[PDB]
RNA sequence: GUGAACCGGAUUGCCGUCAGGAAAUUAGGUGCGCUUAGCAGUAUUCCCCACGCUGUGGG
């Protein structure tokens, strides 16, 4: 088993971007490698000190592949805060609703499978990036299997509806980290960047 | 400790609430619609009854000049007054304070030669301090100034009074059937009148309304200071007129005067509601009618929250009044009350009784 | 362990909770607008209550300012469709016509306690932690939203608590995928419960293998709305009282009482 | 323990005053339910048991 595969269902979910500086909070529309890896250092049961202490490369230097079911949807909520009490506060908080993902981190097989009991019981509670989100299907319903390629893993994979009706999509989002190949090969012109790589639990590159 | 009524009552075909249409109010509940009286229209009614007289001491409005106007024999205290009135930071916007107060403090400022600020910030202190009254702690009050046009110097005071009593909106035990009525307006005269007729529409709808209401003893109390029989005698009268009062709507077409067939009254802890008894909507049976399906509903909605939650700590009591005992809650063999009675006199006495050494003739001297 | 508490509710004409514009929030799942309870207001009416206040107690559940607390839960959601309306009302004067806005629907409540860190946090204490985890199933119990109480006294109480011990923290809000209507031989509570219901029918014959099975305590208002209207055996114990279902929960996990 | 943890849009409101749907109307003209039979003068009374080569006893 190379990869193992994880599902991030629920009725909210939020993966935050960079442009979360003030009282307002944005997110983006795929979840980032910072949030799985977060979760995966509350799923083995990690301290936010101890994970900065050579816990977290091992788990960057996996590939990355995640799978949109469906697209979602932004809210905005009016949530207040500090009212009636000393520190009125006042943000907005968004929430993607009516979305899933599929999460798939491919590298070495015995981290992928460490990864995989501890998911089957995380030492602490996992959640969709917030602690207001929790998961609706299991995060383990998916058990690793044996791949060569990202894409390949990604699309063995099956969709599951709801119902017996009911519209589908014709695309099925899917992200991928850029594989280097040979040595050089500059990036495409079709190169994106997020500032979500991990170094300290906050520090981004 | 805190009171709680439930009633069950039904009215003839009438209009007691209507919109800006000119229809009667309706919601949704259960996913079926539901005529409604609204809480404000009761409140008003219960407020301006003949049984909530001897308690009526206090005033919501915007002519508060013209109160002061007429406590005095001089005509001058119109204008400027209106300044005095029109700085404290007042757009007309109505105002909420005992009465008994203003016709004395008001025209006791007012009248004195002094400064417009100094006069000003006395007579917002005088309306600040303006809450002794039963109607005020019943109903609460927000008061805000507008700071936007409102003399920098003077300040305001705490003016925030939380109310005693929650009364819900009258939701229809059943389905909703709203009516249509063509009416003409005859000519005395006869001539060649009109065509094809003025004709009119006015709607109107006849339910069996669940009501809610709910006093809070403690809060009464602490608003009405250290007195206590003064709080007995309110709430006795209050009762009373809530029994004995209806909503004065379109009531000189529909006389819809119709007192409840059921009252039950529960000391709880807690606010609880029987509302959700009525998410399936009632249908008439050729035995038995809308009133004892509904009740026998209340019954089984009661019973089964009383099988739910319950606490030995702190144990509750309740009594089922229906006229002449025409109407019983437990109807074949659970006591879920203790002391039922077929007299509303001897309910007030019971609950007054229950909340301590109050007698009606006693408390009926504040 | 994991504790998770669900919960199903039908409320009367009101507005619990509305925006900055005036309306009741809404949000999107099931393909359908739903109405909403935010989280930030279900906690804070559950915390700083006089019915709550029953090594600093309760802090553990609810931290402040690297305290970890175990007390965890998700947000409110609607069971059908969404359906606004228009208050119009005058002021007398004893002696202008504005806009009130309100809807009625169903909404779910979450609650998990990790026993493990409450102990934990209590520096080795067992006891009163387990106290804490009956003041926090009494108080919830007894606690509702301090929404527009005063015009809408909207006070139904819960129509259902359902207890459960899974390995994984899963919530049940894909049970209304679909919206719940009414017919003439059912109304919303009876059918909420149902198809609940059926999410714990199904699930179970294709998943999580019984060598290690999931427990629970069910808690019903006088067996009403029976959570498995039927003779299946889905629930180990259908209990119709608080301070028993607290007993039976304290039995179960810690071996204590009340 | 995830651009995360600690987090209430809150308080204040009668849609009130007025109204005849009214004047005029036959559902009337046509039809057979008719042909048939002892609660009694018998030739095995549906089942069970005992006593004889028909007489008692139970359903």
């Amino acid at each position: 088993p190379n990869t193992l595969f994880l599902r991030l269902e629920g009725a909210l979910q939020s993966w935050g971007s960079n442009e979360a500086k003030f009282a307002l909070r944005r997110t983006a529309d795929a979840p980032t490698k910072s949030g799985v890896l977060g979760l995966l250092c509350a799923a083995m049961g990690i301290g936010r000190a101890e994970a900065a202490d050579s816990w977290l490369p091992k788990l960057a230097n996996l590939r990355m592949g995640v799978r949109i079911d469906r697209p979602g949807i932004r809210w905005w909520d009016f949530h207040t805060v500090g009212a009636g009490q000393r520190m009125t506060l006042l943000s907005r908080r968004e929430y993607l609703a009516d979305a899933s993902f599929l999460v798939a981190l491919q590298g070495e097989p015995e981290l992928v499978a460490k990864l995989s009991a501890a998911l089957a019981k995380p030492v602490w509670a996992i959640y969709l990036g917030r602690k207001s989100c929790p998961p609706s299907r299991p995060v383990c319903e998916h058990p690793p299997g044996f791949y060569n390629t990202l894409e390949e893993a990604l699309s063995a994979v099956p969709l599951q509806k709801r119902w017996h009706n009911e519209p589908l999509p014709q695309i099925l989002p899917c992200v991928m980290d850029w594989i280097p190949g040979y040595d050089g090969e500059h990036a495409p012109d079709d190169a994106e960047i997020h500032y979500d790589l991990p170094v300290s639990f906050p520090r981004h590159l | 400790m805190l009171i709680e009524i439930h009633m069950i009552q039904n009215h003839s075909p009438a209009n007691l609430n209507r919109d800006d249409l000119g229809a009667p109010k309706t919601c949704y509940f259960g996913g079926v619609l539901r005529s409604r009286i609204s809480s404000q229209c009761i409140k008003r009614s219960i407020r301006t009854s003949n049984d909530f007289k001897a308690l009526l001491g206090g005033v919501r409005t915007r002519r508060l000049a013209d109160l002061i106007q007429q406590e005095a024999g001089e005509t001058e205290c119109w204008k400027k007054a209106q300044e005095i009135l029109n700085k404290c930071g007042f757009t007309k916007m109505l105002v909420f304070m005992s009465k008994d107060k203003i016709k004395d403090l008001a025209r006791i400022v007012l009248d004195n030669s002094l400064g417009l600020t100094e006069a000003a910030q006395q007579v917002a202190n005088v309306i600040a301090q303006a809450t002794l009254a039963p109607d005020i702690a019943l109903c609460g009050r927000m008061l805000e100034p507008n700071d936007k046009d409102k003399d920098k110097k003077v300040k305001w005071s705490n003016t925030t009074v939380e109310a005693a009593l929650q009364v819900a909106h009258a939701i229809s035990t059943h389905i909703a059937r709203p009516e249509i009525d063509y009416f003409v307006a005859a000519d005395d005269v006869p001539g060649e009148d009109a065509g094809a007729g003025h004709i009119g529409e006015s709607m109107f709808a006849s339910a069996c309304f669940y009501k809610y209401f709910s006093i809070d003893w403690e809060q009464l109390v602490k608003n009405l200071k250290g007195d206590t029989n003064l709080a007995a005698h309110t709430v006795g009268a209050f009762l009373l007129a809530a029994a004995k009062t209806n909503p004065s709507g379109k009531q000189n077409s529909f006389a819809a005067h119709n007192y409840p067939d059921g009252i039950l009254v529960e000391f709880k802890n807690s606010p609880i509601s029987y509302a959700n008894a009525f998410v399936r909507p009632v249908s008439v049976v050729k035995e038995s009618d809308l009133v004892e399906q509904s009740i026998g509903q209340l019954s089984n909605y009661v019973n089964d929250i009383r099988l739910g939650y319950y606490d030995e700590q702190s144990p509750v009591i309740g009594f089922w009044f229906s006229p002449n005992n025409r109407y019983p809650l437990g109807y074949k063999h659970s006591k879920l009350a203790s002391r039922n009675i077929g007299n509303l006199n001897e309910l007030v006495g019971a609950v007054l009784d229950y909340i301590g050494g109050f007698k009606w003739e006693e408390v009926q001297k504040s």
